[PDB]
């Protein structure tokens, strides 16, 4: 997923 | 190891999305243009979500069909509860990201889908069209120019980047999209437009004789 | 309240007044009672204003939701059935005074003959529906006077303008014979609303045409 | 109880009285019936004081909650719909004696022309809503007298001061003709509350200005 | 590895379908013709779903019988809720696709069935018959000419493709279908027709003396 | 081993936090300042919880978005039940700690998020702004001066500790924060303030021309 | 029953009688109706005695429960809201006959000026609350007489002693004009209970002080 | 799976 | 093996408790004195349960925080159903033992908390204070003099045991507690008293200037 | 029915009659209405005989159950609260004719002064409780007459024997002025039952002492 | 191997019971006498179940405390439903055996408890006291003379069998019981009696000066 | 566990 | 974990 | 298991  | 399982599921989803047809969604002067390679006349990979919000997807058909139906149900309920103008593409994209992440984490078989939510400005109002790309794991990205999904993305993406033009006309954008997707005939293509000039509902399909005429 | 609908060669026209009263006191002078649910269908609802607006909104939402899910609009029979189900679901609330009676006008694009593709559907309090075959229908408190005027004036209907004039005159008669229906207000410039449905779709009639028709009728009856 | 609202070029002004009674006995002399539910919206609720306070609190909480969750304020139609739903949900309690009638004043920041961005919305007991386009509205026991006074005084409304004076005069007339509404209490120095909404937001009018206006009206009628 | 598990399930479904009788559905001038190899007289692999929508299957009888009952229940409820003319073969095909995919993913044993949904035009209306083939995993395909299900399908499909003729008569189409299905006798054959000439219900069985007269 | 499984869970969460953007929340004379590196314009990592309570997070977007929504649910309900002034940042930090611990123990995948809850004084009142940092396991810490979250926090933490100034003005604090976060431009930077000078709602976003003028 | 509350510079005082009757028959002569719910709040409840004791017990329990859980006492507005919710939830049983009317006195420790930190809150049957700004309030069957007596006697209030005397004399007037309220019983030595709340907390007035005040009032009216 |  | 799981859980809980701060509870003339080393000003490991019943704990904060809230909820409910004087520290200790044992047996991760429940005599009544120690496994111990929890308890226990004096004054008892806890400053110290001289509520916190002057 | 209870120096004595009727018809002549709920308190319930027996049995079971579970008996306030809760739970059945009014007598072992450790508690219809401070109480149809007799005879109470005599005389007066209460039956040898609670516990008075007391009272009134 | 697991679980239960204090229940002229080795003054392992039924246990405190509470609940409900004289120790023993067996089979950790139910005759009635011993798995045994529980029961049983005497007095029975339990001081002992001479409730504790003089 |  |  |  969008870990940012 | 759980990390091994997670990378295995990621590889499964990536490979499933890879063995699928390609879809492109690009902004043009009149709004947003969706071009997909779809031989089927009954199965549709491009659809409307709400008055100014359209939906495109790539992957396993029944999976993003279920996602499409869920998004339509969410949009209609939200619009009825508050207002038609309170529904935005960002909320639908966030809901899709939440649902896809939950399915990826908890469900046995992760969903091999890639989604694109496009929003255009309301009638009599100027605003740059918004494009959101959503991956299988729930990651959400904002593309200001174009979105490419399904199959081998690198050649089509590079061709679009070289041939991209802001505020291009409908026919010119259609030719550019077809040329980038080739790297096809009148049939076996699905063409739709979110047209910002329409009063209430922007989504409109372009098929058949008119689709040939633009080509 | 009074909403009239009549067929003409090549389409249908549906008009409604603007007054809303609570008892003997006039509370609204510019209420819009005729709505355009789909591209080829228009719906008017008489009775409580709140329930009327609620049903119009919900019916439009339901039709659009089905069209978006299935990729194809409902047939006219399907739309009629959904409206009838909505009406029957409100029967218990109707016994409590929150009654709403709908009238539906439409254009069947799948019909064979295009000159007679207009359709008028009238619903009763129990949810039953009837496709009007006499060419006109009316709902509301002034419905009887409106229908009795249309019975005499319907021989003059031959196109869109004649049908619109006949509908406006029927509304004028209903307002003249009944105090709950508002007539053409020349002082405030408020006139009945109208919607015309034909092969090109459903369009709101501009206020100027209705205003001049109403003024002509008023001058004729003076 | 009486709450009035009226538009002026560039905004809206909304005022309310201070008396609350239990039958014929006066129980409260300093009730505040006008609340600022949002930066650009105010709500005033007539009827039972408890239900009025509860509705004001719930409506403010719900609007704030949506704005926090979604990051953008609701459009005016959304706020209207939420208030109408809240009114409709109270019908069962309203018929038992816990009735509440709200009146909403707002400034549409998304309106095309700033000079006509003010909005007045009146709700009925059945949950329906109506956007007042004739310039003014009133709710409460003395609503009829206040509306009939504003109908004559509305030609003098040209700015914020004129609108505030007309609203105070309408409240004075309503209190003069109705015993459930409190007039300007010069002995205790208690005056009606007011809220002015314009492009820069919604602000409470200071008590000194309303006191001066009320005193001027009283000496005018002496 | 999960990939091996999915491979084994797919192979199990393929083996289950392969060891089964063959069904052929072909379009002809009067509509659609179903011919199946069924020695039993009580078990039926061809049935009506709705007025103009017919159903054929190949695989395990109990599973596609349950699917048939579910589809009939769905079609009847959909027709009652809106109208009889609102029920289309595409909707039923989509319902089968989604339910088959859900069973394949969620249930312990995948369904070893493969289905064909056929739709014809309404009375006094011109439209080409539509044929949808739905596999065990949830895949759906639109076939414009013919569908062959179960068993060794390659020789039968080749014989049909060599001999299939559009706008063929009922007798010619039946002879072609039985000849291609030979690659049988008067018995052990189930013959049904979706006939576009019928006023409301198009499905009709041809058995016994009438079948003898046809052949 | 259960201890090895827990160690792997913790390391997975640490890796999830590591590949994330960094957010800095620092106390200045007027209240609290949140500075985040956010290229996206629609995705938010800074938000309001209640009148004087703000929220920042670093990690997987959907997870702390869900946590944000839950915290808003809690704060609004608590304020309605008793009073607006009874809601404090301590209660929100505590409920976040409990829910994060429960998720870590019972959920399949740990939440790869790190939260910061900031509280300022009320109008016409002096009180030192309070900062709570909450980790993936449920740990809670009170930070007297500043909080740094996400990515490689050691260099930015050292830079802030070197260059921090108590009661710094808004412009000086913003410059220090951006300089520490560099170890960025007007765009792709999100700036928010909990301003104790505001009457009721302290949260305020500083974006666009105002941010360009200040920075 | 009759419970009065009044503010004096630097605090608040609440007093209550001792009689409880069942119709015309006297059943209780030493009922205590004023309870210290928290360190800085006191709550008197009029109506059914059973509902009064249960309400005060439940309210005190809830306040201490919140204070123990969260480590900080509720603000005065929070306490007001909890009591208002408690009153609202009993409306169904209040319509049945188990009605209870509370009056709350408190000392807001977070108030700016300690001289005006006293607070009196009165509730109606519908659950609404009002923070009295006239300085005094009363509940019970004899509430009107006590309020009309305090209206004349409040100019004599200058400190805790004068306020206590005024409260006792108001209870005396209420008992003198109403048969459901018990006056000072010199034969049995039973006198109204009183609670004084100021900056150092809430205390019960000793019986001797109230006794001598009541004797002085009685000799004054003899 | 149906991907086209 | 199940016994292997049980033992590894035992050392897991012991390791969790060991890497935590220490709390001491000692009986003195005025009642019970709780002294803990706690740097945070908002987090408190020492709290009141009921009028004459106090609670202290050592371990993971959210765990014994939930235990504290459950104990308060239980005590308040019992007092309302019966009487305030019917709630005793013994009943709360037994309930804590029951719930801790149930969680240890049933829940996936055992709680690494160690609890102490103290009870003092009612006003105008003479009775020796009671101290109960409750461990992770559900064990309960009645200790008459002092309780030491968390961290390396052996040195603190030895010093407190030799320096323990019955009927000690508050200042002397605080000095002994601090001396044994060192083997500290005004800050990072939480001091509370169950004072038998209070009429109804015995619990009272001593922080700030009073704590600084006392020590 | 009639049940009396009274305090004497060092304990409490509680007596009850024996007659039970169905309208005007006498159905029971040896009904026992006073039960020993546990070693230090007794309870007597007037009203319907069935409901009285059920409440007595259930109250004894609940007290014994708590004592067995927690190893220590409830305080007197706890027992009072449990009985009040049981009474309040019976309102629905009380309104339909299944009414039961309890009277509770006890000896507080935890009381400071043993000479005043006796406790009398009276419950009303709504579940409230009142600890009688006048030293005597009565419930039942003849409760008014028994209370009015004890008001005059209570000056003679100095120990257990005099208290028992006064209780028996009060029961005699109640039976004399009320037809639903049974008097001392010399023909059948049936006399009112009594329970005496002191520091040594609660014991049933033997019928011989009550018989001699009743005979003495009767020959006194002859 | 299920049998290996069952043997391991039985061994675990035996080990848990073994590392526990010993309880003795013996019949004497006046009824039944319980002596328990319990240093703690608050925790009691000897309790009353019903008017003429007493309860003893040895093992983990929380488990047989829960069993005690359940047995009291059952006995009181049974007495209310039918009558006080319909409750017998046989029914309680059977209920305990059934519950213990169900817990052993179904629950993850079996109860490490050993129970004894004692019953005496009603007032003015002659009957031999009944003693029932119940093990962890549900085995139920009637012992006519004495019951020994917990710890090493072999020396205790040998000493009792050597020193047991029918119709023994209270003092002699207590002396014999304590002497057999030695194979101690007045404190750290719990002594209770089911005294058949009592009118309704037979259970009575003997602690304090009474136990000092008696022993 | 506790076996006291 | 949070232990301090 | 009490087999008797």
């Amino acid at each position: 997923g969008q870990y940012l | 190891s759980p990390e091994q399982a997670m990378r295995e599921r990621s590889e499964l989803a990536r490979k499933g999305i890879a063995r699928a047809k390609s879809v492109v969604a690009l902004a043009y002067a009149g709004g947003v243009l969706f071009v997909a390679e779809n031989p089927s006349r009954s199965l549709q990979k491009i659809s409307e979500l709400y008055d100014r919000v359209g939906f495109a997807a790539a992957g396993k058909f029944n999976e993003f069909d279920n996602l499409r139906r869920g998004g339509i149900q969410f949009a209609d309920t939200r619009g009825y509860a508050y207002d038609r103008r309170d529904v935005t593409g960002r909320q639908l994209a966030n809901v899709y990201a939440q649902t896809l992440g939950t399915i990826f984490t908890e469900q046995a078989k992760p969903y091999e889908v890639e989604l694109c939510v496009a929003e255009v400005a309301h009638y009599g109002e100027t605003k740059r069209p918004e494009l959101y790309r959503i991956t299988y794991d729930g990651s959400i990205a904002d593309e200001p120019h174009f979105v490419v999904m399904g199959g081998t993305t690198e050649p089509i993406a590079n061709a679009l980047k070289e041939s991209y033009a802001e505020n291009a006309s409908l026919t010119d954008a259609l030719r550019i999209a077809v040329a980038a997707l080739r790297a096809l005939g009148v049939a076996s293509l699905e063409v739709a437009v979110l047209d910002a000039n329409r009063p209430r509902r922007a989504f409109r399909r372009i098929t058949g004789s008119a689709l040939q005429a633009l080509l | 309240t009074t909403i009239v609908a009549l067929k003409y060669p090549g389409g249908v026209v549906m008009a409604g007044d603007r007054r809303s009263t609570q008892g003997n006191m006039i509370s609204g002078r510019d209420v819009r009672k005729v709505y355009i649910t789909d591209d080829y269908t228009a719906t008017g609802i008489a009775g409580t204003a709140a329930v009327a607006v609620e049903f119009a909104r919900l019916y439009a939402v339901e039709l659009e939701h089905y069209e978006k899910l299935e990729g194809v609009p409902l047939t006219f029979a399907g739309k009629i059935n959904r409206l009838a189900i909505m009406v029957r679901g409100n029967l218990a609330a109707a016994m409590q005074g929150l009654l709403a009676l709908p009238l539906l006008a439409g254009y069947d694009i799948h019909a064979s003959d295009p000159q007679s593709a207009g359709r008028i559907v009238s619903f009763d309090a129990a949810g039953g529906w009837n496709i009007e075959e006499e060419g006109y229908q009316a709902v509301g408190s002034g419905s009887l006077f409106a229908k009795s005027s249309m019975k005499k004036l319907y021989s003059q209907v031959t196109d869109g303008d004649s049908g619109l004039r006949v509908a406006v005159e029927a509304l004028y008669d209903a307002a003249d014979d009944d105090s709950a229906t508002g007539g053409p207000d020349l002082v405030r410039g408020i006139f009945p609303t109208a919607v015309i449905i034909d092969a090109d779709g459903a369009v709101d009639v501009p206020e100027s045409r209705i205003a001049e028709l109403a003024r002509a009728i008023i001058e004729s009856r003076s």
